[PDB]
RNA sequence: GUGAUGCAUGGCCGUUUUUAGUUCGUGAAUGAUUUGUCUGGUUAAUUCCGAUAACGAACGAGAUCUUAACCUGCUAAUUAGCGGCGAGUACACUGUACUUGCUGCUUCUUAGAGGAACAUUGUGUGUCUAACACAAGGAAGUUUAAGGCAACAACAGGUCUGUGAUGUCCUUAGAUGAACUAGGCUGCACGCGUGCUACACUGAUAUAUAUAACGAGUAAAAUAUGCUUGCAUACUUUUCCUCCGCCGAAAGGCGUAGGUAAUCUUUAUCAAUAUAUAUCGUGAUGGGGAUAGAUUAUUGCAAUUAUUAAUCUUGAACGAGGAAUGCCUAGUAAGCAUGAUUCAUCAGAUUGUGCUGACUACGUCCCUGCCCUUUGUACACA
């Protein structure tokens, strides 16, 4: 269903081209296949975000917030924790005071960005102060987009 | 929404001047009446110019009370 | 060869760029389809059934869209489009399929042309809303 | 209040009209028989 | 050439009174994907008739307390509504969907003495009265909103007492026989 | 206490005569003056005594005194 | 006296020295009172 | 080094400082214009900072404080700015004036233009206060420059 | 060589005087900036007392910058320039070299 | 002197009052007065047409400008770009996302400037006059809409607690001046406002793409020495927003990039109503939060009167609502947020901005309240 047909000139030379969610969800599924990385045994006592007050209920919340927080590395070569913390923004209920909105939790993101370096795919760097990917991760993310294009085209 | 006696006194005033100049064309007349007015408001050098067309388009009808 | 067009229309405006090749189009990375609404993508479809995809097989139209609502983007992109082909079969290609092309985009619609100039105001003193008062009391 | 069950056109709400069934448990049926809401096949 | 929710494009409708039509105005230029486009009623008197029924109803089943101002649930609500009613009826739901506006109107109220009514009010007072039988029938009443959609348009366009507009429609009409 | 002294009366004296016109400012709290290395306190009282004694002049402000020296104020506070 | 650089007392209008309704709106250091007659002569076109 | 956007402010405050100096100092003559007699002025700023309708205004405080009648002042006054060439005039003195009730009287010739933006680049105002011996009495004028042309001129040869 | 004003008339004016010297001397001269206006505006309540009705009211300024360069003598610039600035303009001067 | 007097005053303001009203010269009709200033038609409006013992004027209304819009292939590019090629990182095959750098170029990001909207063209209603209708081009046809200026006269409206604006009366060493300690307007049977938070599945919940604008922003730290943590003296500038990289669940803490600012927050992008699929599938329910002690960090010298604030425990009313009553016709009501002010800290206050673009009126005088004409008055404090 979520196909349509095509009758412009495509390149598909990217990951920009293809899905976004349904990408970083076959990315956690190659994720829980290779599993690199670990869960963490750190976040499951600690909500996601200030304003959610709710467990996250998935025993996957890391697993795609790691999917998107590398999407967001791949569209944005330059972001840091304010930027990670304000792309998580969610409400928040005060009781009886109005609702506000209100970032996400710094150490989330900071204990996944800290991953994604251990794990190489992205690197820090003075010039272009953000997150920027390295060649080798760009090789990777893009014949992954390959595979998932192909995957679903054929 | 009518139109004001000052803006139709202005408009009686000239046509008496030069109509040997003014012409069928009503952007002609329009031109003409920046050309011989001295009205700083450009809403007025058209609101009149529009009045005075009105005025033009009675004669060759009928008598237009003046000129 | 090349020639770039603009679309204002609400808050957004698109900018493309009409050039040589085979029909790439490009959304900044993304394509015509990843936007989101398939709603709205057969909005700008619509242009491309009244015209024809095998037009758009000879000439490469870059796209880059940024800022403002989901409908002003696509509003302004339609428009933009429109200008592109309309000044490259001017310069380069064809006029008088030109002359049938602006007849046939007129056809489906006006608003495809040109759009509109509705926009909202300065609120008003008196209360939250522009028009709407503090509740009085006797 | 809450009497359907899950003990006992696979459409969710004719199947939930037909069998009287919470609608979790309808698509669970759903489920059980092809293998938010869907467009219809 | 243009799909309703990618499945309607209602080739074929019913003649209705034939007045009504105009009012409802299923029509090309008026056809769309989904309801909530741009359209725009404040100049005049015909385009708030102009505007489709479908969204006549995404944008006027809406209010009920907090749930104010959702409309992009509203056509969520809606777009689910149909597929349940051609599911649960073997008929299109558009078509039995102006079934029930043509004959969910009041024919005439009092209102200070009986007076007809003008098919701009036919068509809003159905709405009015299909909604309203909604939000009634969404509180205290076990079954979802979506359901209870599906039961009140097929109630009220194949007469069925079930329906809340029905009734008011047979109340607003007694009302002739003691004063006209 | 707030004793005001000889020697400070004797230095505000001399930073009037040395210019002409001068301005004291209502507020006494600032801890400096832009042209004087006195506290402040103890001159604004002197100034509108001598003021009160139809010798130097001040037309008032806002926050400002704005003072003049009168032709005959030369004389009277030289020694 | 006890004195700070902080608080509604550390800073007030400048003309008719209180501390009741002073805005410092781009540090302009005035009342709304003698603000209001200012307005024209400081520059503030009263527009739309 | 402070920004132009707050300049901007100081430096609307200072102009309106030495409109205020020569307000409260300016009752002798009118206005020679200002500096970019005089050594006072110009020492005093220096350390700090280290045919005209307002002359007829100050000329009407300065008519009336010292106990001359109203009537006639205001009337020399209605003689003065037509000779001088303002094409109306207007001018309030309301107060206690002699009676335990306040009371306003007006003086008006001309046309005293007194609504719209056109009004108000055209018409000139000025108005004063006047202590008196029972309380204060304030003063209001309004000169009009001739007519930069008037919306409502027209003419043609 | 940057302007500073509020009223738009003084930046048209001197800033009309830039190009004719720069025509007359056959320098090496970059092109014009135009700034988009900023507008300071603040609220304020009438009725000094607080009976009555509450109104307020709103108040703006304009402010205009432009921006050139030129390879010129900064001296001579300097002073062409203040031979024929308002005081109420305020000037910034810098230079380019190709 | 923030002591009395606003019924002794100034100025300002709020009301009659955003309506359509007000006045004069001359003429005419014991006097107060009348006409002009009107039977009628029209209207945003004594706005105009017309009749007319009036003729001619002035104010008010009218209008002007900002916001949106099209052009001026004008004017040009800072802090906006467009390219073009300089090498490519991966693909196509006879250009592409991610990057470096400058210059062929300025409709594009923009403002200097004016223009364009003028019942505009024809098909109609109207005494063919004032005015009003359709269709159309056109972004712009209800003055293109929305913003401010408010005449005459009045109120015994508010304020002398805003002022060194101010009369008169009243007071100063046991002040009616200033400062300092603590307290109060947060305390409460209740009542009325302005508001803030639910009564759910049109919703309760987790993931994220597509998100804009008005916005706003720079007389003190610490170190060393001497005396013995504190005082005195010396050196940078901390004293705004902050980005980043770290620490802490968080609050918050640490060291730095930028910027007095289309340059740094931030802007090839800042909130929410979202989104499509996922847990639930109206069962006082998991909704919803009146309600708690325990505390942790910031704000200020001081947080007790739990300022603010992170978590766990809490589980009142609530089934769409007594008599009554408010506001409101277009990107507006409402929902949703959010900017700014007051600011050391605190919106549940006030003033702006944006998103979603709802149900119906080309109206009426029934209520309420105004305007005009005639009429009756024993009312004039009306």
């Amino acid at each position: 269903r979520l196909l349509e047909p095509v009758p412009f000139v495509k390149t598909n030379n990217c990951i920009k081209d293809v899905d976004a969610d349904l990408f970083i969800r076959s990315y956690a599924t190659h994720l829980k296949l290779h599993n690199k990385i670990t869960y963490p045994k750190w976040c499951t006592f600690v909500k996601t975000g200030k304003g959610r007050k709710l467990a996250p209920l998935n025993e996957d919340w890391y697993f795609i917030r790691a999917s998107s927080i590398l999407r967001r590395l791949y569209l944005h070569p330059d972001i840091g924790v304010g930027f990670l913390r304000r792309q998580f923004s969610s409400k928040q209920r005060r009781g009886v005071a109005p609702n506000h909105t209100s970032l996400a939790s710094g150490k989330i993101l900071r204990s996944i960005l800290q991953q994604l370096e251990n794990l190489g795919y992205v690197e820090q760097n003075p010039k272009k102060k953000g997150r920027r990917l390295t060649t080798k991760g760009e090789n990777a993310i893009n014949n992954f987009a390959r595979y998932i294009n192909k995957k679903v085209y054929n | 929404r009518v139109r004001t006696k000052t803006i139709k006194r202005a408009a009686r005033q000239i046509v008496e001047k030069y109509y040997a100049k003014l012409t069928l064309d009503f952007q002609i007349n329009k031109k003409i009446t920046e050309e011989v007015a001295i009205i700083p408001s450009k809403r007025m050098k058209n609101k009149v110019a529009g009045f005075v067309t009105h005025l033009m388009k009675r004669i060759q009808k009928g008598p237009v009370r003046g000129i | 060869k090349r020639v770039q067009t603009f679309g204002k229309k609400k808050t957004a405006v698109a900018v493309a760029t009409v050039t040589n090749g085979k029909g790439l189009i490009k959304l900044n990375g993304k394509n015509l389809d990843l936007v989101e609404p398939y709603i709205l993508k057969t909005k700008v479809y619509e242009p491309l059934w009244l015209i024809g995809s095998g037009k758009l097989k000879n000439l490469d139209i870059r796209i880059r869209v940024k800022g403002g609502g989901q409908t002003s983007q696509i509003y302004a992109i339609r428009q933009a489009i429109g200008k592109g082909i309309i000044s490259y079969y001017q310069k380069y290609v064809d006029e008088s399929t030109k002359k049938e092309l602006k007849d046939v985009l007129l056809r489906y619609d006006r608003s495809l042309l040109v759009g509109d100039t509705r926009r909202c105001e300065p609120k008003k003193f008196g209360g939250k809303g522009a028009r709407a008062r503090y509740q009085k009391s006797y | 209040k809450l009497n359907h069950a899950v003990f006992i056109v696979i459409t969710p709400s004719a199947i939930a009209e037909k069998y009287k069934v919470n609608l979790s448990v309808a698509r669970a049926v759903i489920n059980h028989l092809a293998d938010s809401q869907k467009l219809y096949t | 050439d243009i799909k309703l929710f990618k499945k309607w494009s209602y080739e074929e409708i019913n003649i209705a009174d034939l007045s009504l039509v105009d009012c409802i105005a299923v029509s090309q230029k008026a056809c769309v994907y989904t309801p909530h486009t741009a359209g725009r009623y404040q100049k005049k008197r015909f385009r708030k008739a102009l505007c489709p029924i479908v969204e006549r109803l995404v944008n006027s089943m809406m209010m009920h307390g907090r749930n104010n101002g959702k409309k992009l649930k509203a056509i969520r609500i809606v777009a689910y509504a149909f597929e349940i009613i051609h599911l649960m009826t073997g008929e299109n739901p558009l078509q039995v969907f102006v079934n029930a506006v043509q004959k969910g109107g009041p024919r005439e109220d009092s209102t200070r003495q009986a007076v007809d009514v003008s098919p701009l009010r036919r068509v809003n007072q159905a709405i009015y009265l299909i909604c309203t039988g909604a939000r009634n029938a969404a509180f205290r009443n076990i079954k979802s909103i979506s359901e209870c959609l599906a039961e009140e348009i097929i109630n009220c366009a194949n007469e069925s007492s079930s329906s809340y507009a029905i009734k008011k429609k047979d109340e607003i009409e007694r009302v002739a026989k003691a004063n006209r | 206490y707030s004793y005001i002294p000889k020697q400070n009366k004797k230095l505000i004296y001399e930073y009037l005569f040395k210019e002409g016109v001068i301005v004291v400012e209502k507020d006494a709290k600032i801890p400096r003056h832009p042209h004087l290395n006195v506290p402040n306190l103890h001159i604004m009282m002197t100034l509108k005594s001598l003021k009160s004694r139809n010798y130097v002049e001040e037309k008032y402000n806002w926050k400002h005194q704005y003072f003049i020296l009168n032709n005959e104020g030369i004389e009277y506070l030289r020694e | 006296v006890h004195p700070k650089k902080y608080g509604q007392g550390s800073r007030q209008c400048r003309v008719c020295s209180n501390k009741h309704a002073i805005i410092r709106k781009y540090n302009i250091n005035i009342c709304r009172q003698c603000f209001r007659e200012r307005a024209d002569i400081i520059g503030f076109k009263k527009y739309r | 080094p402070i920004s132009k956007k707050r300049k901007f402010i100081n430096d609307g405050v200072f102009q309106a400082e030495l409109n205020e100096f020569l307000a409260r100092i300016l009752a002798e003559d009118g206005y020679s214009g200002v500096e970019v007699r005089i050594r006072e002025l110009t020492s005093l700023v220096q350390k700090r900072f280290f045919l005209c309708a307002m002359a007829q205004a100050e000329s009407l405080r300065y008519k009336l404080l010292k106990g001359l009648a109203v009537r006639r002042a205001c009337y020399g006054v209605l003689r003065h700015i037509m000779e001088s060439g303002a094409k109306g005039c207007e001018v309030i003195v309301s107060g206690k004036l002699r009676a335990q009730r306040a009371k306003s009287m007006k003086f008006r010739d001309g046309y005293l233009i007194s609504t719209g933006e056109p009004s108000k680049r055209f018409v000139n105002t000025a108005t004063r206060s006047a202590q008196l011996k029972q309380g204060v009495l304030g003063i209001k004028v309004k000169i009009m420059l001739p007519t930069s042309i008037l919306p409502d001129n027209i003419s043609v040869l | 060589i940057a302007l500073t004003s509020k009223n738009l008339r003084a930046i048209e004016k001197v800033c009309s005087d830039i190009m004719k010297g720069a025509k007359e001397k056959n320098l090496n001269v970059s092109g014009p900036v135009r700034l988009p206006v900023k507008t300071l505006r603040i609220t304020t309540r009438k009725s000094p007392c607080g009976e009555g009705t509450n109104t307020w009211d709103r108040f703006e300024l304009r402010i205009y910058k432009r921006l050139i360069d030129l390879y010129s003598q900064c001296e001579v610039v300097t002073q062409m320039t203040s031979i024929n600035i308002d005081p109420v303009v305020e000037v910034e001067v810098i230079i380019t070299d190709s």
